[PDB]
C-alpha cells in the first residue's frame, strides 16, 4: 500500500501535510528503491535492509512538499521554519525519511501558488502537531478583527515554484515514515 | 511605535557588555527581531535573529561570542557581547523583521573597542 | 553563498533627471528583493520589497523591476531630498550601497 503515496498525481501543503495509517497488509520495502533516485534516504533507530523481517505494528506516511534548502529541518533536535511552524519530529524519531526532487511535477511558468507554508506564529509546534488556521496573525494588542494592514497579517506565505529557480529553491517531495512497536 | 537602543560606550579590547533594545508599539516575544550592525564607511552587515518561537540564529563568524535574549514582562530585547574587539566596533540597529523586509529600525547605538 | 553587487558605486546627476540603478546576484534568485535608503546620521528607511511593492508612505515616483539576476530601482524624477544612499537586500544578504548627488 505504497503506490499511492509515492505516486500520487498531486501532494499537500506543508502546513497541511498529509497523513496515512497503514495496518493489516504485508509490505515490500524493496518497492522503494524502485522509485529511484533519491535525493536524501535516511532511516533513525532501524537498518534499511533488515526491514523487511520486523514485523511492526503499525506504520504512519506523512507527505508534503517544500524547499531543497530547507530538506536538512526534517530531522530530531533540528530548527527553522519548517521546523517550528509546519512539521516537529520527536527527539526520539524512530523512522525513515525519503525526499526527491520534483522540478518536471511541481513547475509552472505561472507559478505554482498553491503550495503555502506558515510564516509566524505565537508559539512552536509539538511533535507531528497540526495547524490549519488562517485567523490573521497579531503584533500588538490592537485588535486585527479580521482586517490586513500594519501588525495584521495572514499568516501564509506561497512557495512560487517556477523551473528556473536555482536547486536550492526547487522542490522536493517528501515522505515520512515512522513505525509503532 | 519606537524602538530604542541602549548600552553602547567606549568597553576595553575583549570587555563584555550588554546591548538592550526597548520596544514600544511592537511586542517583542510576537515578532522576529534582528540585532544588525554597521561599520563606519561600509554597508550594513546583519549580525543575529530571534523568532517569537525562541529560536536563535548568527552569522557563522560571530557565533559563540554573541548572544540574544529578551525580557517580555518589559518588552525588551538583549544583546551580551563578549570578548569585544575593535573590529566590533560599529552601530548596532534593533530591527524587526517581516517575512523578507527590515520594516521597523531603530536609531541604534554605537559601541567602541 | 549568494552575493549581491551594485551600480553604479556613485553617479551624479541634477534637479529632475531620470535615475536608474542596478543590483545583481552571482547567481538566478526569486524576486525576494528590497531595497533601502539611508541618510547619513540616520536610521536606513525602507523605500521598496518585492522588486515591484512600494511601503506605506513611500512617494509614488519611485519603481522597481527586474528578475532572475538582475532588478532595478528607478526615479522618475529627482529632489532636493532625494539624494542618499540606498542598499538592495535579500534575505539576510546587504549590498555594498550606491550613492548619489547634487
Amino acid at each position: 500500500p505504497f503506490d499511492e503515496v509515492f505516486n500520487a498525481t498531486r501532494f499537500a501543503s506543508v502546513y497541511a501535510w498529509n497523513r496515512k495509517r497503514i495496518s493489516n497488509c504485508v509490505a515490500d520495502y524493496s518497492v522503494l528503491y524502485n522509485f529511484a533516485p533519491f535525493f536524501a534516504f535516511k532511516c533513525y533507530g532501524v537498518s534499511p535492509t533488515k526491514l523487511n523481517d520486523l514485523c511492526f505494528t503499525n506504520v504512519y506516511a506523512d507527505s508534503f512538499v517544500i524547499r531543497g534548502n530547507e530538506v536538512s529541518q526534517i530531522a530530531p533536535g533540528q530548527t527553522g521554519n519548517i521546523a517550528d511552524y509546519n512539521y516537529k519530529l520527536p527527539d526520539d524519531f524512530t523512522g525513515c525519511v525519503i525526499a526527491w526532487n520534483s522540478n518536471k511535477l511541481d513547475s509552472k511558468v505561472g507559478g505554482n501558488y498553491n503550495y503555502l507554508y506558515r510564516l509566524f506564529r505565537k508559539s512552536n509546534l509539538k511533535p507531528f502537531e497540526r495547524d490549519i488556521s488562517t485567523e490573521i496573525y497579531q503584533a500588538g494588542n490592537k485588535p486585527c478583527n479580521g482586517v490586513a494592514g500594519f501588525n495584521c497579517y495572514f499568516p501564509l506565505r506561497s512557495y512560487g515554484f517556477r523551473p528556473t529557480y536555482g536547486v536550492g529553491h526547487q522542490p522536493y517531495r517528501v515522505v515520512v515514515l515512522s513505525f509503532e512497536l | 511605535v519606537q524602538l530604542v537602543e541602549s548600552g553602547g560606550g567606549l568597553i576595553q579590547p575583549g570587555g563584555s557588555l550588554r546591548l538592550s533594545c526597548a520596544a514600544s508599539e511592537i511586542i517583542v516575544s510576537r515578532n522576529y527581531m534582528n540585532w544588525v550592525r554597521q561599520a563606519p564607511g561600509k554597508g550594513l552587515e546583519w549580525v543575529s535573529v530571534i523568532y517569537a518561537g525562541g529560536s536563535t540564529f548568527y552569522a557563522d563568524s560571530v557565533k559563540d561570542r554573541f548572544t540574544i535574549s529578551r525580557d517580555n514582562s518589559k518588552n525588551t530585547l538583549y544583546l551580551q557581547m563578549n570578548r569585544l574587539r575593535a573590529e566590533d566596533t560599529a552601530v548596532y540597529y534593533c530591527a524587526r523583521s517581516l517575512g523578507d523586509r527590515f520594516d521597523f529600525w531603530g536609531q541604534g547605538t554605537l559601541v567602541t573597542v | 553563498d549568494i552575493q549581491l553587487t551594485q551600480s553604479p558605486s556613485s553617479l551624479s546627476a541634477s534637479v529632475g533627471d531620470r535615475v536608474t540603478i542596478t543590483c545583481r546576484a552571482s547567481q538566478g534568485i526569486p524576486s525576494y528583493l528590497a531595497w533601502y535608503q539611508q541618510n547619513p546620521g540616520r536610521a536606513p528607511k525602507l523605500l521598496i520589497y518585492a522588486a515591484s511593492t512600494l511601503q506605506n508612505g513611500v512617494p509614488s515616483r519611485f519603481s522597481g523591476s527586474g528578475s532572475g539576476t538582475d532588478f532595478t530601482l528607478t526615479i522618475s524624477s529627482l529632489q532636493s531630498e532625494d539624494f542618499a544612499t540606498y542598499y538592495c537586500q535579500h534575505e539576510d544578504t546587504f549590498g555594498q550601497g550606491t550613492k548619489l548627488e547634487i
